[PDB]
């Protein structure tokens, strides 16, 4: 019943703004403080601002004065964020949080991603990776651009002793690596196969691991 | 033009004539109950033209007090004056045995199916601070708060069983929301001077910056309150012992400074 | 600057009906001021100050009412400015305003209301 | 502007260890409350108002405190309760900790070290990127340290690491050594080297371009 | 049953005409009885 939806994640320029939102159902929308958090990667929590009842009843933080503003629209119990002049330091995990009857953070929202860069919409580049005596294997995927990826190994038949690594920042691209170890009797006499997925392009690839 | 009688408790009445700015009629309840006992106090005069029919009972150890004011504007109307089944339980207590105070709290049937549960908070820096029970007040249906320098005013009225039950409220279990607002008292050129406003921080649900003008005190001495408020009060108002109240509301820091 | 109240009483007033007052009185005193001592049995010396009831004549007779049509129109009444000073309210409790020997009342006697000496004992 | 501090940054707890954060406020706030933290993911509300558990907290955890210090207090530490915790004042600036990273303390784990070479199709496609991974470890201090016939490459080499894992509470961590096909060419040797407390000398994978 | 006796600490009946609870005066609706059932 009561609860925030926000909306999904942005890839946007930097210089340009973004503005995201947080639907309110369950409860009387304007009786309630909506405040805004926003988390970096790896980093803590900053408290943006609040909202009561409407755009003109607002309160933030000083280090977020001339960045964010913060409106909300009673007709629809939606609150919003926008973020101007955007850079590298405000890509993060935005969340709205109700401030709740006994006076903490009660409700969250899931968050929304906002990724600032200059990027276009590239598919990976998959590449096995290939090593004797008990045998790991491995897939690159290279160069792709939004996050997420999908990594499975033989459509998802094997699922122990696979570790799929965070990716990292690589030219304005994203790479990520995917690590899978398997008997020895097993590999390469049957077939290994990491199989790739970026929805974003509409991709799905298939790169079986065969002995250098 | 309009008269009313007037009754001290001890039963001398006499007819009033009312002055200009009264014209409204009063007649003020109070009954006493305890065990075997009843004492019943009536007083009667012209009034404000902003009074209202209200009620408040609550029950302070083995004693029930209960207010009814009745109010009528047509002429010696006050000169006059049910009782049967219980309807909607309230959580009662007061602060004049310390009962709200200390957390002993006890229920209480409203005796109209108009009267609700009621608390009330009046922080002054002989009216009791904390008051929890039955009635109908005016900002009713519905919470209503205030604080500033030296006040803190909080009326809750709602409509379900027991709905005024749990810790009591005072202003310090209420949060600094980051607002901060203007604080003043007395008049434009004496206490609401730019001289003498200051900045306080608003708490909890109370982030209107306000600004009431009007009446207070015997004759119709000029009065001015400022500070921090919710909503709700920036829509009567005997929160402030005011009369011809006037309200202003901004929701920005500072918006309350005399301009 | 007010609190009317006698004896061990506390005032209590209310802003929302009109900051009418009253006191919370100890378990032996009655009624807005904790004017009535509803416990003693007995009167003090010359008993000006004595409260609480003893409504009867020497010879077994009800008191008149302080505030009673008839006495309003003589000298000891309940709408006099010394009323609570003097205990004299809305009750037929014997009292003592002027200084006589004994607490008393008034007494109907026919046509006619009189002074009476109140059957109440003295502490001796 | 009271800054809010906590202690540690990082613990790792065996399980049924009680386990203590604290938050220091360099002024006094009335009211404390804490959040638990998994995989960047909503903050859940934990314990509110000093003391008092959200709904479905475990009767484990109970935090308490006053003016400038509040603690929270796991008294037997789950595995479940792996995770980051942060404190935050209930009043205006809102602002929280910076966090405490509660992992579950285990047996020390040397790291499987693999190294490869580029693929061919990265190799006909221009580039060549060379991969180490050095999984399954405990504690997550570890140093990487690539050498191309036997000198220290610092450049170019990018670094991943999982969070621990949920089964068996180790860590892994990925080094690409990323080069120009033309430069990788030019070498024959290459090696990755793993310095981890499980040993007193390093881990090396090397192989040879050439044989 | 019209007038109370039986026990006189029921409380408040939920449901009847009259009633023989502690605050039956404070609500004025006792059943005459009362005064002189369960009284000093
Ligand atoms: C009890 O009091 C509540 C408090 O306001 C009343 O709630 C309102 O009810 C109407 C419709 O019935 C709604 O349109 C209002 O918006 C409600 N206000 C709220 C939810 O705050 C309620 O109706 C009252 N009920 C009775 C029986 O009087
Ligand atoms: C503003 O406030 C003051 C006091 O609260 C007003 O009344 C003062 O009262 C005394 C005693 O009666 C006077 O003799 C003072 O001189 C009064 N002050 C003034 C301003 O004359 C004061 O008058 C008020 N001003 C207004 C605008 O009514
Ligand atoms: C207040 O109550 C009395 C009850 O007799 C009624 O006559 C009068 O109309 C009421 N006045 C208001 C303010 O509605």
């Amino acid at each position: 019943g009561v609860k925030l939806q926000q909306s999904g994640p942005e890839v946007v320029k930097p210089g340009a703004s973004v503005k995201i939102s947080c639907k309110a159902s369950g409860y009387s929308f304007t009786n309630f403080y909506i405040h805004w958090v926003k988390q970096r990667p790896g980093q803590g929590l900053e408290w943006i601002g609040w909202i009561f009842h409407g755009s003109d009843n607002t309160e933030y933080n000083e280090k977020f004065k001339d960045k964010a503003t913060l409106t909300a629209d009673t007709s629809s119990s939606t609150a919003y964020m926008q973020l101007s002049s955007l850079t590298s330091e405000d890509s993060a995990v935005y969340f709205c949080a109700r401030w709740g009857p006994h006076w903490y953070f009660d409700v969250w929202g899931q968050g929304t991603t906002v990724t600032v860069s200059s990027a276009k919409t590239t598919p990976p580049s998959v590449y096995p990776l290939a090593p004797n005596s008990m045998v790991t294997l491995g897939c690159l995927v290279k160069g792709y651009f939004p996050e997420p990826v999908t990594v499975t190994w033989n459509s998802g038949s094997l699922s122990s002793g696979v570790h799929t690594f965070p990716a990292v920042l690589q030219s304005d691209l994203y790479t990520l690596s995917s690590s899978v170890t398997v008997p020895s009797s097993t590999w390469p006499s049957e077939t290994v196969t990491c199989n790739v997925a970026h929805p974003a392009s509409s991709t799905k690839v298939d790169k079986k691991i065969a002995a250098a | 033009s309009l008269r009313c009688m007037q009754c001290k408790t001890n039963g001398d009445c006499r007819v009033e004539e009312c002055a200009l700015g009264q014209d409204l009629c009063r007649t003020t309840i109070v009954r006493l109950w305890e065990e075997g006992e009843e004492l019943e106090l009536v007083e009667k005069s012209c009034t404000h033209s902003e009074k209202t029919n209200r009620t408040l009972s609550y029950r302070t150890g083995l004693k029930i007090t209960s207010l009814t004011e009745v109010v009528c504007g047509l002429d010696l109307c006050n000169q006059g004056n049910y009782s049967r089944s219980r309807y909607l339980e309230c959580i009662s207590c007061g602060s004049s045995d310390m009962s709200c105070e200390r957390g002993r709290h006890q229920s209480l049937q409203c005796r109209s199916p108009e009267e609700q549960c009621l608390d009330v908070v009046t922080h002054w820096i002989k009216d009791d601070r904390h008051l929890r029970g039955c009635g109908y007040l005016p900002g009713c249906p519905g919470s209503n708060g205030f604080h500033n320098n030296d006040t803190f005013h909080f009326l809750k009225c709602c409509n379900t069983t027991k709905c005024n039950e749990g810790p009591i409220l005072e202003l310090e279990n209420l949060p600094q929301n980051g607002r901060q607002c203007y604080s003043c008292k007395g008049n434009s050129t004496h206490g609401c001077s730019s001289e003498e406003t200051f900045l306080i921080d608003c708490r909890g649900p109370m982030n209107q910056c306000l600004v009431a003008t009007g009446t207070h005190e015997p004759k119709n001495q000029s009065y001015m309150v400022r500070g921090c408020a919710t909503a709700s009060m920036c829509q009567l108002g005997d929160a402030f012992s005011m009369n011809h109240i006037d309200v202003s509301c901004c929701t920005k820091s500072g918006c309350n400074h005399p301009d | 600057s007010n609190c009317d109240c006698l004896n061990g009483g506390t005032c209590v007033s209310n802003k929302y009906f009109s900051n009418i007052h009253w006191c919370n009185c100890p378990k032996k005193f009655g009624g807005q001021h904790c004017e009535i001592d509803k416990s003693k049995t007995c009167y003090e010396g010359n008993g000006h100050f004595y409260r609480g009831k003893a409504s009867t004549d020497t010879m077994g007779r009800p008191c008149l009412p302080w505030n009673s049509a008839t006495v309003l129109q003589q000298t000891y009444h309940a709408h006099r400015s010394d009323a609570l000073q003097l205990g004299l309210g809305k009750h037929n409790y014997c009292r003592n305003p002027d200084n006589r020997r004994r607490p008393w009342c008034y007494v109907q006697v026919g046509l006619k209301p009189l002074v009476q000496e109140c059957m109440v004992h003295d502490c001796a | 502007d009271i800054v809010l501090t906590q202690s540690p940054d990082i613990t790792a707890a065996s399980l049924g260890q009680k386990v203590t954060i604290t938050c220091s406020a360099s002024s006094s706030v009335s009211y404390m409350h804490w959040y638990q933290q998994k995989s960047g993911t909503s903050p859940k509300p934990w314990i509110f108002e000093i003391s008092k558990l959200a709904s479905g907290v475990p009767a484990r955890f109970s935090g308490s405190g006053s003016g400038t210090s509040y603690s929270l207090t796991i008294s037997s530490m789950e595995a479940e309760d792996a995770a980051i915790y942060y404190c935050q004042q209930w009043n205006y600036p809102f602002t929280f900790g910076g966090g405490t990273k509660l992992e579950i303390k285990r047996a020390d784990a040397a790291p499987t070290v693999s190294i490869f070479p580029p693929s061919s199709e990265q190799l006909t496609s221009g580039g060549a990127s060379v991969v180490c991974f050095l999984n399954n470890f405990y504690p997550k201090d570890i140093n990487v340290k690539w050498k191309i016939d036997g000198s220290e490459r610092q450049n170019g080499v990018l670094n991943s690491w999982t969070d621990q894992d949920s089964k068996d509470s180790t860590y892994s961590m990925s080094s690409t050594l990323t080069l120009t096909k033309d430069e990788y060419e030019r070498h024959n040797s290459y090696t990755c080297e793993a310095t981890h407390k499980t040993s007193t000398s390093p881990i090396v994978k090397s192989f040879n371009r050439n044989e | 049953q019209e007038s109370c006796k039986g026990r006189c600490t029921e409380g408040f009946n939920v449901d009847k005409k009259c009633q023989c609870d502690e605050l039956c005066s404070y609500y004025q609706s006792c059943c005459t009885d009362y005064t002189a059932e369960c009284k000093p």
